[PDB]
């Protein structure tokens, strides 16, 4: 008979496991004997604590580098104000140290915990390339808490370096199988921000995870976008409980919160189903995530039924993690196709946007080509346009499946008159539909400002297979 | 950039 854990903290760690099932489904995949063993975690961050007595048990060195000072030793910078606690935080609930008397638990309690101490410095293109590329065939699972400034009116993505680390790691990265990588969505909530003009968020090769609150609404600081995969427990008000962790100076902090404690907890759940199943592929994991989370008693007011019977949400992606299943499914997984890529361009002209431009275009999905697609993954529009005030846009796509992806809403604080260039719009909401048939992408105008500009370039890209449907849901 |  499974044994929960009798750390100090842990019955206050109510996401992880409860009979009021406003929880993660942590403990059902820890009594199927799953709690991290053998996976390596890496958070990159501000460093990590790796003499912490919640942490040292899991510590593994393999995983962890201090890129901003250029040495091996990820060990936090200590400064009165405490500003490089964040790393400490975030690993602590991927792998807090089980049944030792101190704090809480990690949700892969077993696993081994690294850090690489990139944010306190200079992040520069190099320095992220660095730390997403660190020992890619040790470590298993990297999660960034991190991303470009959410004040609503950036637009800003991996540059090169960045983005060859993520090529690199999802191609040769786990022998073959595929660097898994996961990201914080943001806390631009009360900016009004879109977690699609974030570049790392808004790729398709990480699992980018937002948040709940303990009453099952959308936080504060929540950003909304059509690229989010799924949801996992955060902070909300002062009525609601906030995620119990690891702190700096050896201490312990139930006061965790924001964005970044929903994306640790998703690698602490996502390095579980990887002990289910060593063999599964970056692709593979993301396709888990889709058949597996639940959006019961999530509150929002965008829900919709895919193409495929699936509820997706802008707010929650594809709804809360459930590790019990996601450990289950995964221990006969059927290794997913190779990735195919179907490219088309839309545009036979430029076109005026004005104060609305609908684009309508019926595509065979690379019908009779290697790359044909019936089963999409990610979708992609990479836009080209001039706008005068990019913030008034609202881009909408809507699938052959009927399915409106919001790529982007209104961005009250984005004054910027430089527009979009290629920018890759990407949504998750129409996974596994048949990609074939008429794609409607809709621009408009959400002020009554007399505003202008082109849209020069559309390319609907969709990845995806041509084989292993299920019945839909 | 880059925030935490
Ligand atoms: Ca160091
Ligand atoms: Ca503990
Ligand atoms: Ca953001
Ligand atoms: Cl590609
Ligand atoms: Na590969
Ligand atoms: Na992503
Ligand atoms: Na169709």
């Amino acid at each position: 008979v499974y044994q929960e854990p009798t750390d100090p903290k842990f019955p206050q760690q109510w996401y992880l496991s409860g009979v009021t099932q406003r929880d993660l489904n942590v403990k059902a995949a820890w009594a199927q004997g799953y709690t991290g063993h053998g996976i390596v975690v890496s958070i990159l961050d501000d460093g990590i604590e790796k003499n912490h007595p919640d942490l040292a048990g899991n510590y593994d060195p393999g995983a962890s580098f201090d890129v901003n000072d250029q040495d091996p030793d990820p060990q936090p910078r200590y400064t009165q104000m405490n500003d490089n606690r964040h790393g400490t935080r975030c690993a602590g609930e991927v792998a807090a140290v089980a049944n030792n008397g101190v704090c809480g638990v990690g949700v892969a309690y077993n696993a081994r915990i690294g850090g690489v101490r990139m944010l306190d410095g200079e992040v520069t293109d190099a320095v992220e390339a660095r730390s997403l590329g660190l020992n890619p065939n040790h470590i298993h699972i990297y999660s960034a808490s991190w991303g470009p400034e959410d004040d609503g009116k950036t637009v800003d993505g991996p540059a090169r370096l960045a983005e060859e680390a993520f090529f690199r790691g999802v191609s040769q990265g786990r022998g073959g199988l595929g660097s898994i990588f996961v990201w914080a969505s943001g806390n631009g909530g009360r900016e009004h921000d879109s977690c699609n003009c974030d570049g790392y968020t808004n790729s398709i090769y990480t699992l980018s995870i937002s948040s709940a609150t303990q009453f099952g609404n959308v936080p504060w600081y929540s950003e909304a976008c059509s690229s989010t995969l799924a949801t996992t427990y955060s902070s909300g008000n002062q009525n609601e409980k906030q995620i119990v962790t690891t702190d700096l100076r050896q201490k312990c902090t139930e006061s965790h919160t924001g964005t970044s404690a929903s994306a640790p907890l998703a690698a602490g759940i996502i390095a579980l189903t990887l002990e289910a199943n060593k063999n599964l592929t970056w692709r593979d994991m993301q396709h888990l995530v889709v058949q597996t989370s639940k959006p019961a008693h999530l509150n929002a007011n965008d829900w919709a039924t895919n193409g495929v019977g699936r509820k997706v949400s802008h707010s929650y992606g594809y709804g809360l993690l459930d590790a019990g299943a996601m450990v289950a499914l995964a221990q006969n997984w059927t290794t997913v196709a190779p990735q195919r890529k179907c490219i088309i361009d839309i545009l036979t002209e430029p076109k005026d946007i004005g104060k609305r431009l609908e684009v309508r275009k019926t595509v065979t999905a690379c019908l009779g080509e290697p790359n044909h697609i019936t089963r999409l993954e990610h979708a992609q529009a990479r836009l080209t346009l001039s706008y005068n005030r990019r913030g008034d846009l609202a881009i909408h796509l809507v699938s052959p499946m009927g399915t409106r992806s919001t790529l982007l809403a209104a961005r009250p604080h984005d004054y910027s008159a430089d527009g979009f260039n290629d920018w890759a719009f990407m949504t998750t909401h129409s996974w596994d539909e048949d990609p074939s048939g008429e794609w409607v992408l809709e621009i408009e105008n959400t002020s009554e400002a007399n505003n202008y500009g082109t849209l020069t370039k559309f390319t609907l890209v969709l990845y995806g297979t041509a084989s292993g449907s299920l019945v839909p849901r | 950039x880059r925030v935490x």
